[PDB]
């Protein structure tokens, strides 16, 4: 749930001291790379329908998963598989606001071995999804936007696998 | 039956009929007299919200309200919520 | 902080940060050096706020130091100056998150269940952060008072 | 201790296809301890509150509720 | 009272009141003739359980008669007898009614909001009902104390 | 659902007087018939599911209302009228230990008027059937409080007719 | 017993227990030395219970006795009378337990969906209770018929 | 629930027309005394026990109702009243920024008339408490925004009445 | 509006607002100024934006203007356009209250029935509110290009 | 639940005998000191907001709890640890006049290890806290029931541990 | 009637009715005439129908007849016959309606709650009606007795 902030001043709290010029240079290392985070977060928002749009088109798609027999061929599956893949962009683009993956552990890495084992969805089609979604996303947002958000991306998939 | 003729005559909703039979001794016998207290906090979150506790603030908000107030605004403090109502509605029966 | 309440707010609603708050966070982390001079200039004198709102507080409740009360000695009379001094902790961290969550979280949420257990008024706690509240705004500038006093009576909201 | 309300309420966001009449007008009776958390949720949804009247006994009748 | 307790249990369980209960009332009303004793010694001493049970409280807790306590000056332990006497006025409503039915709906349903809305901390009000109820126990006997000085310490508990 | 007990309760302390001398001998009246009622009140649980046998056996057994016409003539309007004359018993046994009549104007008589000229019941057939068996209890908890019992059953039947 | 409604109907409103609730349990612990004496010799006079009011129950009602009827033969009269002497077992737990709940759960709650689905009539065996009690009252003395045959009068009333 | 920029929009939609000069000239009238409507809903949400804890007293603290006979000794009663003219001073600061007395229409008044009249408490002590709440607010935001908060305490004065 | 939106997500937790709340209302009210002539760029130009994205939509769907479909004549092209005045008058309601809750209230919640009720196609009118969205941000700035067509683009995807 | 009757009960019971002497032996222990346990009940209830406030300043306040870092030091997270020891004082007052540990068993200690372990809460400043609460209960209400009341704290630290 | 049940079937979906449910009805209006056929048979072989079915019950159960049971010589089994009569009456209307619920609704929804306060066996009316059904699909034909065959069972599966 914290952030770089709240996990500054959680773990300064708990030594019962105020806030001291070794966590607030903390503070200022974020502080510093807040702006590039707010127009990393804005471009995102704008193309949330798109992003999804292409990725599924670039390792999901005319595949045996798409085919009768794979998993994701009844509309009614279909839509889920792009509804199950849009919490992992925006649950992403919180952690990348936050700077910290501790939205990641905690809201989107529950069930994620069994919810997946328990509904027939294959974990290998996801995490080959996802970094077909990082290699568009970074393409989208920039170089040095797109490792800080290449983080919290590689954080979902190693916690999934 | 008491609390059942008053809805077949009309005198109350369904949503006032189900918080009229789980204040009743017999539901209080079997899910919360034999049972743990936040098993028997979310086993009527189970029946009545037709779903699991959702986390650990939702289930805190309402272990302070059965320690405080008892069982009786236990089983009403789910039935007024909005996700009681404004998912279910007045006249349904809930479901899981 | 105003990542956490921008999200927590953003979730409920179930979509994304419109830019109707994340200017308001683009206009937070331009402002980072503004409320580190505040905090620092906060806890730099703790030792002048609680010596002169614990007089204060004294002041508007004798009934406290008086003999059949709470606070006694130098030993309960000095916790209460613990607790101020929490208090005074506490509010320059929501400071610096720009947020009432971290104070909520630690001292927002359910001390009327507490203090009546400890003895303690409520209310005399209230009436000692708002000692609090002038000291630090006179010290403070005239335009951050308007935004370090915008804390300092939401403690008050709190108790009372 | 119940009371006798009258409540006029209008789908705010859906078109509902069944019925419904009912659900616009519930004319229930609700107990005294529980009706005031009943009647903020009247009021949030943009209800409308007609009547209410006292079908159980006396005001201010202080003892036996 | 206890006849009113148990039908609506009985009609809780949607049948007839049952014969373990039915011995109570029974018991009730042949000690009908012996809670009537209570009432009336209560009477002969209303002017003096109260005002030995004040400075039985204010030796205990000296902290109201100090200046800034809610009951400091002439004017003001007007109510702090009062606030007493009408819990004095309560419990002979409720001995001849056998329980806590006229206790609570009078005195105890909102008392933890009212006296935080008039400052007064009510672990000093429950101090002199305690105090109360030291002397109310030696003015009866022992076997009317026996069950009355349960039915005494029921609103300590209750208050705080 | 209060008793005789609160009511006096009830009109004491609300004028700022004490517990009086005139108020004990309320209480004293009902504690000296109290004994009575414990006697009364255990012989109609003996008789709660046979005072109904004679209530139908009496009035309305063998007569042209049960034939088919007439209003208790279905299956599902029989049962319904042998627990509206179940409820009608119990709740006079509360109030036949109540010392009041105010447990019937809460429970009972809130919408008793309304509900049977909307639902077709006669009212002349359940004050034949309700004052019919205030003397069958005559006969079983003595003289003296049937005519206690005759009060409440009155208090029904002024408050249905 | 006697705690077991009082320790529930208080537990549901998370409130510690009301002094008229204590007169409950005061009010037996002075009558189970009473309430053992009858329970004593309501066993040590099983034998002649069950054989009397057996015995004149098919004087009143007999059906069950011919063909037809379920208890046609001895093989399933003495089946039968297992439940008289069940039932008389579980008027002896209820007394000296004194109240209305072991029989309730033991013998009560499931014997209008056993004894359909046995085949038997469920108002008959309700016939035999009353002349259970008819022996049972006629052998005790005068002052505990008034207790232990409305503990009788319980599964009575709840059997038709 | 409609505030006092959507108002001007709904005033302008049922009328039918686009964003008229008159409409500008409101709304442009509510964007000047914005600024102080913040500023007096922090110290009211500050002392709002503080208030209501004074507004009892000048009215209703030593009256009709203190001495046996009238709404107050019931300890359910007097709480219920601290609590519910606690519900004023929340709907008033929410309907001192919305900048409308439509959200106590929607709110607080409409309900709230019959119950009154229905429950037998008076409205007449009502409606003294509120205009003593409103003489008490103006002495601690400053009597500038006193005439903001003098509107809807009104609305609740003339409503109840 | 953000107003609004603030006071029924803390009235619903029965809170006064957050000082986080409060100054997202402060920095709400004083930027009308701001938005009230991005509202005005439009109901400025509001004849021309109507009269190409009327030549604009005709151009890549002719089928409604054919003879048999649903704007066929003069009469009965005139009303296409003028539902088309309509948006202009909805989204100008949107960019002034700085939500999509006037847009939600008023236009969009209904029209998955009423256009399949009145026969025009949908996706007909989301490609003339589309050529809407083209024509507008040609004549406003570079950043309120985005702050605007949020509210064109919310009336895009929830139209089709 | 269980009761200590309906524990000697249910033994006889499902053996299917009836009342054996020995049983007779067991309920008549029962009776002798059951007037002193409906004493010992009232005495705890009247002071059972005071007991906690008197165990909690004997070992767990001033101490490395309820300072930064501990348990206790979120001062809205000591406010659980109170009516945690809530449960604990009414349930174990409900428990001497069951005269039988089974009102902890199923309904406290079930689940009680589980949701301590799964949070950090030291089970070993638990026992620390309840046998120091056990020395407060036996002074107030004498050595004679502390021994009564000795045995179902006994209970919960046992079961807790 | 196979019309009211095919109504209350789309009503609870909100759907106009199926064109396969219609071929239902299509198929009831050209059926319709053989149902009366059926009816009549009943009606005019009543007396014998219900005399002979009645003693093979009495012939089963021998119970019924014999005094201590429910039926007696003179009228009680007597009106045990029109009791019975009812229900073949109960048949011939919900035959020519082609549904259940005539049978239901006069004769089904409270016979246990009745019959319980009567003082009758259920079952041996279950049993009654079986032996009255036994006979009836032997009186018409082989054909007709089927789906005339599927309203006879029902009124043994709803007494138990
Ligand atoms: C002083 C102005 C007021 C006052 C203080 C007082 N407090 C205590 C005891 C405690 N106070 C706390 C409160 C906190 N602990 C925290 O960690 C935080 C947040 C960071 C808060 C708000 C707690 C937990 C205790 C109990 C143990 C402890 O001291 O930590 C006392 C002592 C009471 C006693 O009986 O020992 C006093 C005097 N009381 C007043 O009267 C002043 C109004
Ligand atoms: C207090 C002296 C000790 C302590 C308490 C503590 N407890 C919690 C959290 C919970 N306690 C419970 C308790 C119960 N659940 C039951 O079913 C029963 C039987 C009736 C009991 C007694 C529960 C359910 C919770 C957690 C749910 C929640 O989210 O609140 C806390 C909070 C821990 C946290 O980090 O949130 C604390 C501090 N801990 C101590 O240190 C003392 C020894
Ligand atoms: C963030 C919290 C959260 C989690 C974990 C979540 C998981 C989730 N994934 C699901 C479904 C599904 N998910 C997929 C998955 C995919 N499509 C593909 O082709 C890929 C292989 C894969 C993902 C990229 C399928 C194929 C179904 C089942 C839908 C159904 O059968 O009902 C479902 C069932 C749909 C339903 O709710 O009924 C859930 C709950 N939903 C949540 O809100
Ligand atoms: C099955 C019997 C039955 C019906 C028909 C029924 C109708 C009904 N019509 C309603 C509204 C409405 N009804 C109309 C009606 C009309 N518009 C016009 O201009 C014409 C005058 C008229 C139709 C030709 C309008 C505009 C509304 C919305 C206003 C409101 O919320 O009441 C509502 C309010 C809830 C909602 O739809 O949002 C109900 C419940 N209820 C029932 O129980
Ligand atoms: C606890 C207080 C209380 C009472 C007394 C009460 C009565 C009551 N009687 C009702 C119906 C009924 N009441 C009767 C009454 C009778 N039939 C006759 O032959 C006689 C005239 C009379 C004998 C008692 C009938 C026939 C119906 C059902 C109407 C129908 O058949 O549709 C109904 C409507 C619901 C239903 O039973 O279907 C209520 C609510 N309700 C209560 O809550
Ligand atoms: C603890 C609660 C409880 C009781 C009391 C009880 C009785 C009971 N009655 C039984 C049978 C039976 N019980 C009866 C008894 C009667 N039918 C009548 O007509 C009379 C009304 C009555 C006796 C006078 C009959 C006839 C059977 C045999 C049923 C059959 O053969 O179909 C059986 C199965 C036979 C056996 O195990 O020996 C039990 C267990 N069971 C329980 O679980
Ligand atoms: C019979 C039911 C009943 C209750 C529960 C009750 C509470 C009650 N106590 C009051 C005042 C009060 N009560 C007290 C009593 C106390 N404060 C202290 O400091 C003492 C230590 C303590 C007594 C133990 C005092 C001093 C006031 C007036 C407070 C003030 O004027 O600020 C008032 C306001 C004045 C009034 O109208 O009486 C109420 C309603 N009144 C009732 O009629
Ligand atoms: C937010 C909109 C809203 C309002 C305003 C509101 C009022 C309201 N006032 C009530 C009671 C009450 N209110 C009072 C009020 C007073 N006593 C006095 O002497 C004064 C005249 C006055 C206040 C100082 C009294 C005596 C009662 C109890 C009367 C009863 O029991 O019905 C009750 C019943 C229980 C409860 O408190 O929740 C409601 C619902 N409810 C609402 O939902
Ligand atoms: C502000 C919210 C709002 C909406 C959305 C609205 C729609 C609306 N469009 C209408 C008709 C119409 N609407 C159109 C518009 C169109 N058809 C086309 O072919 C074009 C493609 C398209 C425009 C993009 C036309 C041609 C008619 C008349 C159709 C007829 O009369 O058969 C009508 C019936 C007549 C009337 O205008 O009063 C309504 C109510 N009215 C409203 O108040
Ligand atoms: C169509 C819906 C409907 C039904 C079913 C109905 C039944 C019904 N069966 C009755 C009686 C009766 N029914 C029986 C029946 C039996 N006793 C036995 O031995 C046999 C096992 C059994 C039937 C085969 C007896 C003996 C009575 C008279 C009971 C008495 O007078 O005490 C009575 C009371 C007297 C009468 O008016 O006929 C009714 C009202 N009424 C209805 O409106």
């Amino acid at each position: 749930m914290q952030d770089a902030i709240t996990s500054v001043i959680n773990s300064s709290d708990v030594q019962g001291k105020y806030l001291d010029a070794s966590a607030i240079q903390k503070l200022k290392a974020y502080f510093a790379t807040g702006e590039l985070r707010v127009r990393a977060a804005t471009t995102i928002s704008a193309n949330a329908a798109n992003i999804v749009k292409e990725a599924v088109a670039k390792s999901l798609l005319y595949s045996d998963i798409t085919r009768p027999g794979g998993n994701m061929y009844t509309t009614r599956r279909y839509a889920a598989c792009i509804r199950d893949l849009d919490y992992y962009l925006r649950y992403a683009t919180y952690a990348m606001l936050a700077g910290d993956p501790s939205i990641l552990d905690e809201r989107v890495l529950n069930g994620l071995k069994e919810t997946y084992n328990s509904l027939g969805v294959p974990i290998g089609a996801t995490v080959q999804a996802i970094q077909a979604m990082k290699e568009v996303t970074a393409g989208l947002v920039g170089a040095d936007a797109g490792k800080e958000m290449g983080i919290y991306f590689d954080y979902i998939c190693s916690g999934l696998s | 039956t008491v609390a059942e003729i008053k809805l077949e005559n009309g005198d109350i909703t369904v949503r006032e009929f189900i918080r009229i039979l789980a204040k009743s001794d017999v539901f209080r016998n079997m899910y919360w007299t034999s049972l743990y207290v936040c098993k028997a906090i979310e086993y009527i979150h189970r029946r009545l919200l037709g779903r699991p506790t959702y986390g650990r603030q939702e289930m805190n908000s309402y272990f302070d309200l059965c320690s405080k107030k008892g069982f009786y605004a236990l089983v009403d403090a789910i039935i007024d919520s909005v996700e009681y109502n404004e998912a279910f509605g007045e006249d349904t029966i809930p479901y899981e | 902080s105003i990542v956490t309440k921008s999200i927590v707010n953003a979730d409920a609603e179930a979509r994304y940060l419109s830019p109707g708050e994340l200017d308001r966070i683009k206009s937070f982390v331009t402002s980072g050096e503004r409320r580190v001079r505040i905090a620092e200039t906060m806890t730099g004198a703790r030792e002048r706020i609680i010596k002169e709102a614990g007089n204060q507080l004294f002041q508007k409740r004798p009934d406290v130091v008086s003999p059949g009360g709470n606070a006694y000695g130098e030993e309960m009379t000095a916790t209460c100056l613990r607790d101020l001094d929490y208090y005074l902790r506490l509010i320059t961290y929501g400071i610096v998150a720009g947020d009432v969550t971290p104070i909520e979280e630690i001292g927002v949420v359910g001390v009327r269940e507490m203090y009546k257990s400890l003895g303690t008024p409520i209310e005399a706690v209230a009436e000692g952060v708002r000692a609090m509240k002038s000291v630090a705004t006179s010290l403070l500038s005239g335009e951050d008072a308007a935004e370090a006093g915008a804390y300092f009576d939401y403690l008050i909201g709190a108790m009372s | 201790r119940s009371f006798k309300v009258t409540a006029c309420v209008p789908s705010q966001t859906r078109i509902r296809t069944q019925r419904e009449l009912q659900n616009t007008y519930f004319t229930k009776l609700v107990p005294y301890d529980n009706w005031f958390r009943e009647q903020q949720r009247i009021m949030k949804m943009g209800g409308k509150i007609v009547k209410v009247e006292l079908a159980t006994g006396k005001p201010g009748t202080n003892t036996g509720l």
